[PDB]
């Protein structure tokens, strides 16, 4: 029954008013069926007919899943004002128990009291054989099925009403998640039978019922595709769909998939797969799997066949977390408590951008696990990063942008994330000293990039559909390459200004990218900037 | 009591700030904190129809082992009508000695209006979303809001008029939670004084809990450029690069005859013998250099901007400007003992030095321009935070001219 709990106000959003969509025309079958359904409904009390003097209205329909009514509150809601959970709790932040229960409160929707102000606009009608006569004409006094606010109140009440019993009893645990009320608690078996007894008890104060043992849940827990058992969690099955022809959509649907169980199988790969999808002209074109796709959606067949499992949080144990760098820009890492016994998994993937380098991808991998990690476990963990406190010490404290690293330690774990190179301070004596140039024509893109050196030696390329910031950064290279082990450089290029700040190692620019590897082939390479125009050649 | 009707500005609506994730210590401190305002009734618990939110989080100030709760009103406030305050004395920016009094506790024996109280919801977030947050919402005047002292004007002049009557030698401004009492006695006097004042407060239900400022030590340091017996190619180019750039704070810098010396292609390390014009060229600059650029006034109908640069080996500059090149102020700054490997909390100090400085000569918050990744910031800020207020910030990525210049800034013989 309707229990006796403070309604909400509630309020249509400014401006707009109640919503007046023509109701559906409907056949005899359809019609007396609702009449059915609706005179229960009425009875007990969850809806109450109306005048004509209610001007709202909301269609109603009828699906057989015996009939079932249902209604259509697209526009109702639309109008409905906004409220204030949407952030999910994951397993590895659960806590193990000795016993969970989940009690159910399904039809509780209609056990809690709607607005009495704001019924009206619920309001819906029963139509006649076709379309002759006035139908029925009701509106909801309990939160209805469908309604934006529903869920919200819900909670909210659920709240409330659970507010004593928590109290009372501090040692048990209550998740509620839609209409399920997970119990949890270490008690003994019989204990904690008893105390959900008391709940069940406690809740029928309040109307809210509670169904018998034919549809009563009991782990394993099916969740957000993962598996709650009572000693640890596994990963739901993932399936690849074994067949023969394969369209453009299916390809992207397994990409997907795929690319989501990286995290937790960090072997997984799709690049093979990800290039059949190279000029494809329509979403139901059929692509014929490369030798190499085959080779690879076979391989990921295996590593999915494998079991992955998780266990829990032991507040009493400490936090660890792992990293490990896969590839450039490709990181995977570890949480756990007692080694190999992992609460969570996971890898991060980067673009490189304009230009990075790896010290500072580990840093922002390290945020990132930090940030996540205090949202499931309220906690930062310790790290074990493979890298050097040197090679730290060395970066950080130079590093033109403020950063940092929570307390970690050094794991030995190759292959170690390191300084490809490091710019000169000074400029290197008994050196060829490179004085680098590059210009263009930014609309006929004609540019001529080269250098002169101390030394007498000099060149001088032409390009041909270029750019101006090109030939600046050709020039660079054009010495990088013609020099020896130690060089010294100087340009007026902005951008030179731009990797001597950042000595990055990694950038977007092809150019860039054969500049560093010959930066990095380098013994000791200085470089120097110096105003454009100037005459300073 | 009387409360004062409050309305947001024209064409607003109440923040809906989303809550950032808060660590187990932090959250069971704010628990403690809220379930003791709510049965003293200076805060309710609120139900879903309230859609607004403003986030919170908990600090400990210096020397302080016990936590406080500090809100995130900037948005609120931005969107809270204005008063037309409290003005500003040109005088504490003079006197030898400021010190700063924490008179929030103050405005809890304030209500505040009924019908604006929605817009002061927070939620007190749950450790991996186990349970739905706790959401209150104020009842009377809360601490960081730019009402509060507004309101309390009136009955905060009162309180301290026998103080001031009695010594119209010492400065008293208010801004935000914090109370700025100045003046040029000895340090003695002033100490001894302070008690008077604070005893005198206490006096009325407002517990009001080195550590003095002292205005005019902070004294806008020169650039120096560096002097050699012999210069070589590459120390022209470092020097020419960093003039030429300069000249958009001093137009009469001038480099046409050291740049005369860098005409062929010397080796980096060739040592080269100067000119006597490129000689004087170069005496003519440090000369322009010896004072700040002229014309440069405090535009009050427009916003600060503090812009900090990481220097490295834990030093940081900064400058405060309204318009880019015409700087109203500059510094170093060089991180306190004990911030040894930590960036973050140096740059937090930074900013809480800097902004208090802005409200000792300006009475008024700069918007920082900060050298670090947003990420980074909102992670650990709020673990080193020890004001009760909050300035305004953006990040951004530091030009290599810019500190390469603020480098060159003066320093002591010895100290
Ligand atoms: C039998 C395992 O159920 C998972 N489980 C559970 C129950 C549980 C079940 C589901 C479907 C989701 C979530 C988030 C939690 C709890 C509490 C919340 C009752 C717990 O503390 N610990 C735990 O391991």
């Amino acid at each position: 029954p309707i229990s006796p709990i403070e309604t909400v106000p509630v309020k249509l959003k400014p401006g707009m008013d109640g919503p007046k969509v023509k109701q559906w025309p409907l056949t005899e079958e359809k019609i007396k069926a609702l009449v059915e359904i609706c005179t229960e409904m009425e009875k007990e009390g969850k809806i109450s007919k109306i005048g004509p003097e209610n001007p709202y209205n909301t269609p109603v329909f009828a699906i057989k899943k015996k009939w079932r009514k249902l209604v259509d509150f697209r526009e109702l809601n639309k109008r409905t004002q906004d409220f204030w959970q949407l952030g999910i709790p994951h397993p590895a932040g659960l806590k193990k128990k000795k016993s969970v229960t989940v009690l159910d409160v399904g039809d509780a929707y209609f056990s809690v009291p709607l607005d009495e102000d704001f019924r009206k606009y619920t309001a819906f009608t029963i139509p006649s054989i076709n379309n002759e006569t006035p139908g029925i004409r009701y509106q909801y006094n309990v939160l209805p099925q469908g309604w934006k606010g529903s869920p919200a109140i819900f909670q909210s009440s659920m709240t409330k009403i659970l507010e004593p019993f928590r109290k009372q009893n501090p040692d048990i645990v209550i998740y509620q998640y839609m209409d399920d009320l997970y119990v949890g608690s270490d008690l003994e078996i019989g204990q904690h039978r008893t105390k959900i007894e008391e709940l069940r008890q406690h809740l029928l104060r309040w109307g809210l019922t509670t169904p018998d043992k034919k549809h009563q849940k009991e782990p394993p827990f099916l969740w957000m595709g993962y598996e709650l058992h009572p000693d640890k969690w596994t990963v739901q099955p993932i399936v690849l769909p074994e067949k023969d022809s394969w369209t453009v959509n299916d390809i992207q649907k397994l990409v997907g998939k795929l690319n989501w169980a990286s995290q937790i199988y960090p072997g997984i790969k799709v690049r093979q797969l990800c290039k059949l999808l190279r000029g494809t002209k329509a979403l139901t074109e059929v692509i014929p799997l490369t030798e190499e796709a085959e080779l690879e959606l076979a391989e990921n067949r295996e590593i999915l066949k494998e079991p992955v499992h998780g266990v829990y949080y032991d507040p009493s144990k400490d936090l660890i977390a792992e990293i490990q760098k896969q590839g450039q820009g490709q990181w995977t890492y570890q949480i756990y408590q007692e080694p190999f016994k992992n609460l969570k998994t996971g890898k991060y993937a980067r673009m490189r951008g304009a230009h990075t380098n790896d010290v500072k991808q580990l840093t922002e991998a390290v945020q990132k696990i930090t940030t996540e990690s205090i949202v499931i476990w309220g906690k930062t963990p310790k790290f074990k990063l493979p890298i050097q406190k040197e090679t730290w010490e060395t970066w950080w404290t130079e590093y033109w942008q403020a950063t940092w690293i929570p307390e970690w330690e050094f794991v030995n774990t190759p292959p170690l994330v390191k300084l490809w190179y490091q710019l000169e301070k000074e400029p290197i004596v008994g050196a060829e000293t490179f004085y680098v140039d590059g210009a263009a024509n930014r609309e006929t893109k004609l540019g001529k990039a080269g250098y002169v050196t101390n030394r007498g030696r000099q060149k001088v390329v032409t390009l041909t559909d270029t750019t101006n910031q090109k030939t600046e950064l050709q020039a660079i290279y054009l010495a990088l390459q013609d020099s020896g082990l130690e060089v010294n450089i100087v340009t007026d290029s902005q951008y030179a200004l731009g990797i001597i700040q950042a000595q990055p190692d990694q950038s977007e620019s092809e150019l860039v990218n054969q500049i560093i590897e010959q930066l990095i082939k380098k013994e000791k390479v200085y470089l120097a900037w110096v105003p454009a125009h100037k005459g300073i050649g | 009591i009387e409360t004062v009707p409050v309305k947001l500005k024209p064409g607003m609506d109440g923040p809906k700030v989303k809550q950032w994730p808060l660590t187990e210590e932090k959250i069971k401190a704010l628990v403690e904190i809220c379930t003791e305002m709510e049965k003293e009734g200076k805060i309710s618990k609120i139900g879903p129809e309230n859609p607004y939110n403003t986030p919170v989080f908990a600090i400990k100030k210096k020397d302080s082992t016990k936590w406080r709760k500090l809100v995130d009103f900037r948005e609120l406030n931005k969107r809270t009508q204005d008063f037309w305050g409290i003005p500003h004395p040109a005088g504490l920016k003079k006197k030898k000695s400021v010190t700063v009094l924490d008179v929030g506790d103050a405005y809890f024996s304030v209500p505040l209006d009924e019908d604006f109280r929605k817009y002061t919801a927070f939620t007190i977030p749950s450790i991996n979303n186990e349970t739905p947050g706790i959401r209150y919402q104020y009842n009377v005047l809360p601490q960081g809001w730019k009402g509060s002292p507004a309101i309390f004007q009136s009955s905060m002049t009162k309180i301290l008029e026998p103080f001031k009557k009695q010594n119209p030698d010492i400065v008293i401004y208010q801004y935000m939670d914090d109370l700025y009492v100045g003046s040029d006695l000895e340090i003695g006097q002033h100490r001894t004084k302070i008690e008077e004042l604070r005893q005198h407060l206490l006096r009325w239900g407002l517990t009001t809990p080195g550590y003095e400022l002292h205005p005019d030590k902070w004294t806008v340091q020169p650039i120096v450029l560096p002097e050699k017996d012999s210069w070589t190619v590459n120390d022209i180019q470092k020097l020419v690069g960093k003039l030429n750039w300069a000249s958009q704070i001093y137009p009469g810098i001038k480099v046409r005859q050291l740049c005369k010396l860098l005409r062929g292609t010397k080796a980096l390390t060739e040592v080269i013998p100067l000119t006597e014009e490129a000689e004087l060229e170069l005496a003519e600059n440090r000369e322009i250099l010896k004072e700040p650029v002229h014309g440069v006034y405090y535009d009050p109908s427009k916003d600060l901007i503090a812009e900090i640069q990481k220097q490295g080996q834990g030093q940081w500059t900064y400058q405060i400007y309204q318009e880019p090149f015409k700087n109203l102020k500059t510094g170093k700054y060089a991180r306190m003992r004990g911030a040894h490997t930590n960036d973050v909390k140096q740059l937090t100090e930074a900013v809480q030095k800097i902004t208090t400085e802005s409200i000792v000569i300006w009475g008024k918050t700069p918007k920082f321009k900060l050298p670090i990744q947003k990420e980074t910031w909102e992670t650990w800020w709020t673990e080193y935070w020890q004001a009760t207020w909050i300035p305004e910030w953006e990040f951004v990525n530091t030009p290599p001219l810019v500190k390469l210049w603020y480098n060159l800034e003066k320093e002591p013989i010895v100290g």
